[PDB]
């Protein structure tokens, strides 16, 4: 029924400006109040702003006050947030949330759209396949790996065999070191599976226009 | 602003047990205006309890809440693994609207030792002039684990990237990846590289090594 | 920006309860039940209360608290074209002062006359009595009771006046009583809601003390249950008649008192985030509840008269001042410790009037204060002059034909003049200011929008059940007459000029401000259809 979808957002340099949008459907949009809640990379929820049903009553947190402008369109059912003079502490995942009743809280949330405020340049990742030591004792199962190194900004998409095998897979969240993210992933399979069959590492980093596959070989 | 502090920060529970987490406001919050939200890993928050006592649609009866003034709490009568999440309270009494610092609820289970794997630098990275050694530590409990790196017999503490997963939704364990990064030159000045892991499950550290000889 | 607030929350509630609970909760409501067939009258009453009365009661309190201004400035900022609504509604409350206050004067008069071992209205052998005096009420109109002849031939001296054209001399013990009333009203509203808010702790609460005493004393009387029978005995044949629903409608609107600008002014002193929805519901209930209770108070005694006094219920069951100043004192006189019941009864009647009067006058003061800054700093001097005007004109009420003056205003000054103003109040908010924008206002205040049930009532139900009922009242119209006396039609014309002078302010200020603004015609409408700072 009710679906909130946040769009816009991405990398912006400090002092820069960006406009966020939220598409609402499944309810009368003009009847409810809307708010923006953001979540920092430290996973802390912080309320940004509120707009009333007719947009005639606005409230801001002292953090974003005067820099941020929350707008509303009841005709096309679109919520807007216009940011300017952006700073690094504004980096977060921004959420579109309803609604009207103060005593019932926020009953619906969007998927969220990520804003990264940084002066770091977008760079493409270097993916490496991880082949175990040779020759060694091979048990029932064997563990392979994929190393995605030196990229920015987030996210990246890593799947195995185009998403075929989802089992025994561990994809470790990225860690930022000196403005570069490094991500690794491990997958375990029976030694009868490999290298009897093909294991490829699929990596996608849309920011840099990067689509790469890596087959892991014992060589 | 009205600051909501939640305790504890992290909480571990066996299924079937009961948990309580508390929410304390600096100023006073009207009972009608305080709510709770549940957020599972990688997902948006969901409204859970509103006006302190009232379960949101879809919320199982094992959940309950109470409080008034500056002190509130959320209670799960019998915990399920389905209930593992982070819980944020909120006050709508006045602007600016504030959220609690949150309580992360994780499942506990029988202790498990990690399976340690060690991966030498790929031959593709070596052409680029970089060399990085990756060590995996998978499916262990509890979360705390300690990694060590020895370039020959000697501990190297510099240039390491450690990463933890979140708790697994099925087997309820944790996993960790440690990456040691070197220059190609510095890498080839040595042979035997060693990844080592000290976990609660053993007084003896699990060791994985390789040499450039093989 | 800067405005005072009620010193405490309770002040507001008692000010609203006090204003809303008036003498008509006592004489008129129980009579309507008895005439309309008892508990069967609760149905149209409850229905019109639910759809018509409480929503509009709710609406004013919301508007008042939100726009934070008196009745005139409120509608000016809301719908600049309709600003006349605030003018119409305020000077209605102005007209009511010229009559309603004399009811409190009569109460104090019977109070000052109640210090004695033997109540003067008991017997027929006094100097003001005629040969036709009977001990208690009856059918034949040429023969009155000892209480009736005491009220008419002694207190009022209405027998000395041939009509409203002849007022006769001035009665100074009445003028003194009326003066006392305006002194009480002055030193209450003199310094504003600071003193006013705490004063109503008495005037609102005290009648409930007396009610309980008179309820127990009334129910322990022989034949009290016989009265309760006549009061509540359901007859559902009366539901089908048209003017019953008209009666249920007009009572609910006068009782809750929207459309006098009183609820607006009182709410204007509320803090923005106060919950006015809980207040409107609470107050509405208390008012009707008081009416229901007072019914037993009246009819338990009305039964006692029928059973032990050898009179028939049809003759002692009355509305208006006839009930409180004649019939009810008649019964009190008979029962033991008569002097005590009489004293608290007439004191109750006074405190029922006062808190209502306060609201009417405060509605005028607050409205004029917000329009003209010169009045607010000068407020004590203004209200002094205002009541000075009231007392001087009110001397006409203290004459020997004074009742004829009273009865004239009691009809035309208010009533369906109030209905067309309230009609426009709903139409202006819903169809011009808009229901969506109004609901949004309330959400900002109390945290949640009105249920769609309230929106429908403001937009559809109330205007219809006003318009239809206010029309059926014009059809059942008959020229004003009191007893055997028929008012001249020049008197009826004066009443319409009074009733009309308010209502005509809706198109007046509308046409005036319309021609006064620049541009073509349809940006006029927009300019005057735009809210204050929007
Ligand atoms: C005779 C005395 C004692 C009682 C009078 C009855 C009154 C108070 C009752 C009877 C019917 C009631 C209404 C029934 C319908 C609703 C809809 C609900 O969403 C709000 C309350 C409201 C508007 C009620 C208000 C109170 C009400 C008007
Ligand atoms: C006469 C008998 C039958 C009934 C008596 C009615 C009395 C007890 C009722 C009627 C009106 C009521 C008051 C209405 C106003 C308020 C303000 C509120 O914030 C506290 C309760 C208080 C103070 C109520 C107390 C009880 C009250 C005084
Ligand atoms: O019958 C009541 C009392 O009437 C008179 O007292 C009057 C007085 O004449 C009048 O000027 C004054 O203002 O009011 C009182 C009470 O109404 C008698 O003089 C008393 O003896 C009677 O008891
Ligand atoms: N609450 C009855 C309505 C009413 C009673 C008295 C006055 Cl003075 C007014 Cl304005 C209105
Ligand atoms: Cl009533
Ligand atoms: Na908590
Ligand atoms: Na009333
Ligand atoms: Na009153």
């Amino acid at each position: 029924e009710v679906q909130l979808v946040e769009s816009g957002g991405g990398l912006v340099k400090p002092g820069g400006s960006l406009k966020l949008s939220c598409a609402a459907s499944g309810f009368t949009f003009s009847s409810y109040a809307m708010s923006w809640v953001r979540q920092s990379p430290e996973k802390r929820l912080e309320w940004v702003a509120e707009i009333s049903s007719g947009g005639r009553y606005i409230y801001y947190s002292d953090t974003v006050t005067g820099r941020f402008t929350i707008s509303r369109d009841n005709a096309r059912n679109i919520l807007h947030l216009e940011m300017s003079s952006l700073r690094s502490e504004d980096t977060a995942m921004y959420y579109c949330a309803r609604g009207e009743v103060r005593q019932r809280g926020f009953d619906y949330w969007g998927q969220g759209t990520t804003l990264t405020v940084s002066s770091a340049k977008t760079t493409a990742p270097s993916v490496y396949p991880l082949a175990p030591v040779c020759g060694d004792t091979t048990g029932s199962s064997v563990t392979l790996g994929c190393l995605v190194k030196g990229y920015f900004p987030e996210p990246v998409t890593l799947t195995w065999n185009s998403g075929s095998l989802s089992s025994g897979v561990h994809t470790f969240p990225a860690v930022l070191q000196s403005d570069l993210y490094t991500l690794s992933s491990s997958v375990t399979v029976t030694s009868s599976t490999w290298p009897s069959q093909s294991i490829t590492c699929n990596v996608a980093h849309p920011a840099s226009s990067t689509k790469v596959d890596k087959k892991i070989e014992p060589r | 602003e009205n600051v909501l502090t939640q305790s504890p920060a992290i909480m571990s529970t066996s299924p079937g047990e009961k948990v309580t987490m508390t929410c304390r406001a600096s100023s006073s919050v009207g009972s009608s205006y305080l709510h709770w939200y549940q957020q599972k890993s990688g997902a948006s928050p969901k409204l859970w309890i509103y006006s302190t006592s009232n379960l949101a649609s879809g919320v199982p009866a094992r959940f309950s809440g109470s409080g008034s003034g500056t002190s509130y709490s959320l209670t799960i009568s019998s915990v399920e693994a389905e209930d593992a999440a982070t819980y944020y309270c909120q006050q709508f009494s006045g602007y600016p609207l504030t959220f609690g610092s949150g309580t992360k609820l994780e499942m506990k289970r029988a202790d498990a030792a990690p399976t340690v794997s060690i991966f030498p630098p790929s031959s593709e990275q070596l052409t680029s002039g970089g060399a990085s050694v990756v060590c995996f530590l998978n499916n262990f409990y509890p979360k705390d684990i300690n990694v060590k790196w020895k370039i020959e017999g000697s501990e190297r503490q510099n240039g390491v990237l450690n990463s933890w997963t979140d708790q697994d939704s099925k087997d309820s364990t944790y996993s960790m990846s440690s990456t040691l990064t070197l220059t190609k030159d510095e890498y080839e000045r040595h042979n035997s590289y060693t990844c080592e892991a000290t976990h609660k499950t053993s007084t003896s550290p699990i060791v994985k090594s390789f040499n450039r000889n093989e | 920006d800067e405005r005072e607030t009620w010193s405490g929350k309770v002040d507001f509630l008692l000010s609203v309860i006090g204003f809303a609970v008036d003498l008509a909760n006592v004489w008129r409501f129980p009579y309507l039940c008895y005439k309309n067939g008892g508990g069967a009258f609760l149905v149209p009453y409850g229905i019109m209360l639910a759809v018509g009365g409480i929503p509009l009661f709710y609406m004013e309190l919301a508007l008042g608290q939100h726009n934070r201004k008196g009745a005139i400035t409120c509608w000016g900022r809301l719908v600049p074209l309709f600003k006349g609504i605030g003018y119409a509604v305020v000077l209605i409350a102005f007209y009511v002062g010229f009559y309603y206050n004399v009811i409190i004067a009569w109460s104090l008069r019977f109070f000052f006359a109640s210090f004695t071992n033997s109540l003067p209205w008991t017997s027929c052998n006094n100097i003001w009595n005629t040969p036709n005096c009977r001990p208690f009420e009856g059918h034949v109109e040429g023969f009155q009771s000892a209480a009736s002849e005491y009220f008419n031939r002694y207190i009022l001296e209405l027998n000395r006046s041939e009509g409203i054209h002849d007022l006769g001399a001035i009665k100074w013990d009445m003028a003194l009583c009326l003066l006392i009333v305006y002194l009480i009203c002055y030193f209450s509203l003199w310094k504003g809601i600071s003193t006013s808010g705490k004063v109503v702790w008495f005037t609102a609460l005290f009648p409930y003390a007396v009610l309980l005493i008179l309820l127990i004393r009334g129910l322990t009387l022989p034949g009290s249950f016989l009265g309760i029978q006549y009061y509540l005995t359901p007859n559902f044949s009366a539901i089908y008649k048209a003017e019953v629903w008209v009666d249920a409608a007009t009572q609910v609107f006068f009782s809750l008192g929207p459309g006098f600008g009183v609820l607006l002014a009182y709410a204007s002193y509320n803090k923005y985030h106060n919950n006015v929805y809980k207040d409107a519901l609470l107050t509405s209930f208390i008012n009707s509840a008081t009416s229901f209770i007072a019914g037993f108070v009246i009819f338990s005694v009305l039964g006692y008269m029928a059973h032990t006094l050898g009179v028939r219920i049809e003759d002692v069951a009355t509305e208006g001042p006839g009930l409180v100043f004649v019939v009810y004192p008649a019964a009190i006189a008979t029962m033991p410790a008569s002097t005590f019941w009489a004293l608290i009864f007439f004191m109750m009647l006074a405190t029922l009037g006062l808190d209502s009067s306060f609201g009417g006058m405060e509605a005028i003061i607050t409205a004029l204060s917000d329009e003209f800054p010169k009045i607010k700093r000068n407020r004590e001097l203004f209200v002094a002059g205002l009541f000075s005007l009231y007392f001087v004109v009110g001397l006409a009420s203290c004459t020997q034909g004074g009742f004829y003056f009273f009865h004239l205003l009691d009809r035309y000054a208010a009533g369906y003049s109030i209905l067309v103003a309230v009609f426009f109040e709903a139409i202006a908010v819903s169809w011009i200011y808009g229901t969506n924008r109004f609901s949004e206002d309330i959400r900002d205040m109390i945290g949640f929008p009105p249920g769609r049930y309230w929106q429908v009532c403001w937009r559809f139900v109330a205007p219809i059940f006003l318009l239809f009922i206010t029309v059926y009242g014009l059809i059942g119209y008959e020229p004003l007459t009191y007893a055997d006396y028929v008012y001249p039609s020049w008197a009826n014309a004066l009443g319409w000029c009074i009733a009309g002078s308010s209502v005509v302010m809706i198109p007046a200020v509308a046409i005036f401000k319309l021609l006064s603004t620049p541009g073509s015609l349809r940006q006029r409408f927009t300019i005057l259809t735009t809210p204050w700072r929007d």
